[PDB]
């Protein structure tokens, strides 16, 4: 069956993992990949002969939520670039259809849809009226392996909520409904980033007797409205501890409260220390500045590790990563691997088949490209210095200033081995650095940037986001213009050398007869006449003085046309270049693991178990020793 | 209607009237009018619809006129 | 086929709108019929009060 | 095309009838907005009388 796949999605100032999670593209890719499509045949039959209706189709088609969240009124519209490709060899023709929207039918003196009298259809009609939700390509067709680069944009100009259902409608294949859900708040009301995978955070299963449970990072984003003041009530966790014979479980490490700026990132570290193999469902509230719940459920399980051998009989040291045997070896429990797979689908973007971890969409209009987005730092030892390289390319013909920022990944004001206590209270428990902090870059120049992580003593799993800000280099462009001006001055000096002391009349004092400008040569006069006759005012719009005096509205129209023609010059004269500074972002995920955990492969994902075993058996990660204090 | 019909026809009228050089227009009209003047001065009389279309062919002036094609109309639909 | 389906749905929609307008027109006729007796009643009460 | 024309004229005639109802509604609304100020003035006189 000719199907489609979403390879990647690009949006301004939002992590690619977060965008994929918010759109729920895992389920979309799965459904578009495999389905018998029993009822879709009936759906196509009803689409034929015009039997289908939007409401019934939505009720029977199991819509998928395209969540755009909340947008402050008057804020910048949000754009979503989705790359659609054909995994199947058969060429795929697809037609985004929605019966409310026009279906390629010519309207001639047909009254627009009347007063709906039902607020759902009314909201649909306001969306249609004010172009709130628009997908540019509409219907398309793709050869096997092609990329369509579809764009869907939302315009936060109206107040209130808006839900618009459209459906993909592949010509021969499945037809899935997407419900674009957004709310535009005229007033600032904090709403934390609340994707369904983040609401129920699937904690990675951990060893029952682990000496130091791995810190697990949870990232909160403000969203559209004003900055969010969050406070997490530890009382349910305290109740859990009291129930668990007074042992700390699901402990919060960071601050209990905080103030995320608009479109910001705040990281909270959890320690999951279990006592049983049972599920540990714990529900915690999030009190915002204004009244709110935003409750978060944490789920984890017990690893039930193989019994630790006595020192006498220990496995000597000097199994395949891919198979499910690896998952079973990482946790003998039947449901431990199920929880691990759920957590992988929740957070590990690599395991998702569709995602490409490439710049993909957004080729046009982006100042620069990171060659490889969504970069994963490998599993690292306790005090490990792990490096990766990311190359940035300037597509713009203009020089670009490149600055590097860390949202929650900032180093404390690499790290000295003795004085690692500075890492206390820091979400990463490591020091991220990039070799170019801020560098200029010429057009078409590719720069290598080394991202290096120096980890601390606390085992951790980080999935952070690092921002790179690209702006047009005003200094460089001004220098170029100044060089051009200097060249022009040199040319003027050369012309002066050619013609010594050309006279220029400084001023005029009482020239008794009025003297006009010198007459041009007749050829130049003819050329100027032809130039004037070009851009001649249109015949039907030129009102003579007599007609203007006779008819006032014609005089007003003539004045308006003069004003319009004067205005037309200003837009041309304005230099349309210098686009807005653009912030790109790359997600980095890594596993700071203890030596015992690495040796036993306790928490390495199956995707990287081969690399973990390599790093254990043969030293593959550096451990900067520095100098001992004593 | 404006964009589909009137904007198109005026845009095609322009870049043709604009393309026509003023000097060429003056020379063309001058050749025509001097041909008419010469036939008026030589021949005893001038008649419409009676010309020999050999010495003086006024319809060549109408032939040398800007022609603009047609596209589509929204109002008539 | 696209045109016939389009016209079918909009024919149904405008028929529904016409029915709603008929009901609203009946209610408006009721209210307007309520209007005119009020003038007479107010006039008689005005006379009695004065 | 036959089906399209059938649905076209059904939809169009229904739309025309809806427009006619709207015009009639406008006419009655004007005709009784003519009367309403008299009710308002009688109300004012009534209040002054109390």
């Amino acid at each position: 069956f000719p199907t489609l796949e979403v390879t990647d999605v690009y949006c301004e100032g939002l992590p690619k993992q977060l965008l994929w999670q918010l759109l729920g593209l895992n389920d979309l890719n799965h459904h578009l990949r495999t389905e018998v499509t029993a009822t879709e045949l009936r759906l196509r039959a009803a689409q034929d002969r015009g039997a289908l209706t939007t409401e019934a189709a939505s009720a029977a088609m199991r819509p998928f939520l395209m969540e755009f969240g909340t947008h402050g009124l008057g804020g910048r519209p949000r754009v979503v670039h989705v790359e659609i490709s054909n995994p199947t060899p058969l060429p795929a023709s697809w037609q985004l259809h929605s019966f409310d929207d026009p279906d390629g039918v010519e309207l001639e003196n047909w009254v627009e849809p009347g007063r709906p009298r039902t607020e759902g259809e009314r909201m649909r009609d306001l969306i249609a009226e004010y172009k709130l939700f628009e997908m540019r390509p509409r219907s398309g067709e793709l050869e096997p392996g092609a990329r369509c680069t579809v764009t869907i944009e939302f315009r936060p100009s109206v107040e209130g909520s808006f839900e618009l259902p459209v459906f993909l409608h592949i010509t021969d294949g499945k037809r899935l409904r997407l419900q674009l859900q957004a709310v535009t708040t005229p007033e600032p009301l904090q709403l934390l980033a609340l994707p369904p995978p983040l609401r129920t955070f699937r904690l990675e299963p951990v060893a029952l007797g682990e000496r130091a449970p791995p810190l697990q990072m949870y990232v909160l984003r403000n969203g559209g409205p004003a900055p969010l003041h969050w406070r997490l009530d530890t009382a349910p966790l305290a109740a859990l501890a009291e129930a668990s014979w007074g042992h700390p479980v699901l402990e919060l490490v960071g601050p209990e409260e905080g103030d995320i700026e608009e479109g910001g990132v705040a990281a909270i570290n959890w320690r999951f220390s279990p006592l049983e193999a049972k599920e540990y469902r714990v529900e915690v509230p999030v009190l915002l500045g204004d009244g709110g719940i935003e409750v978060i459920e944490l789920l984890g399980r017990g690893f039930a590790p193989p019994p630790a051998p006595p020192h006498g009989a220990a496995a000597v040291q000097l199994d395949d990563d891919t198979p499910a045997a690896a998952l079973d070896s990482v946790g003998g429990d039947a449901e431990a691997e199920a929880a691990r797979a759920a957590a992988a689908a929740d957070r590990d973007w690599i395991t998702w088949r569709g995602l490409s971890s490439a710049p993909s969409a957004g080729m046009a209009g982006r100042l620069a490209l990171v060659d490889h987005d969504l970069v994963s730092l490998g599993v690292t030892p306790v005090r490990g210095l792990t490096r990766r390289i990311i190359v940035l390319t300037n597509k713009s013909r203009y020089p670009l200033a490149f600055d590097w920022d860390l949202g929650c990944l900032a180093p404390p004001p690499l790290l000295p081995a003795s004085q690692l206590q500075l890492l206390a209270g820091r979400p990463l428990q490591g020091a991220l650095a990039i070799s170019p902090a801020a560098g200029s870059l010429e057009p078409g120049e590719r720069l290598v940037c080394r991202v290096s992580l120096h980890a601390g003593v606390t085992p951790q799993v980080f999935e952070g986001e690092v921002r790179c800000h690209v702006r047009i280099d005003d200094d460089a462009v001004a220098e170029a213009e100044a060089a051009a001006a200097a060249a022009a001055a040199a040319g003027a000096a050369a012309v002066a050398a050619e013609l010594p002391f050309v006279e220029q009349v400084e001023e005029v004092i009482a020239e008794a007869p009025v003297r006009g400008p010198p007459a041009p040569p007749p050829a130049v006069a003819a050329a100027q006449r032809a130039s004037r006759l070009r851009s001649r005012l249109p015949v039907h719009q030129y009102m003579t003085t007599a007609v203007r005096t006779r008819i006032e509205p014609l005089n007003a129209a003539f004045t308006a046309t003069m004003e319009a023609r004067t205005r037309r010059l200003a837009d041309a004269t304005r230099p349309p270049s210098w686009p807005e500074p653009q912030s790109i972002s790359v997600t980095l995920r890594g596993r700071i693991l203890d030596e015992r955990q690495l040796g036993a492969l306790r928490y390495v994902p199956p995707h990287e178990r081969a690399a973990a075993r390599a790093a254990v058996v043969a030293g593959a990660a550096w451990v900067p020793p520095a100098m001992v204090p004593f | 209607w404006s964009t589909q019909v009137f904007d198109t026809i005026q845009g095609r009228l322009q870049a043709a009237v604009d393309a026509r050089d003023p000097a060429a227009i003056e020379s063309r009209l001058k050749t025509q009018y001097d041909q008419y003047l010469h036939t008026t001065n030589t021949k005893v009389a001038v008649f419409r619809d009676v010309i020999i279309e050999q010495d003086y062919n006024p319809l060549a002036a109408a032939d040398a006129a800007i022609r603009v094609p047609t596209g589509d109309i929204r109002d008539p639909l | 086929r696209k045109e016939r389906d389009f016209h079918r749905m909009h024919h149904k929609r405008v028929a529904q709108e016409k029915n709603k307008l008929l009901t609203d027109l009946r209610r408006l006729k009721e209210h307007y019929a309520k209007y005119e007796p009020t003038i007479l009643e107010l006039k008689k009460k005005y006379e009695t009060l004065m």
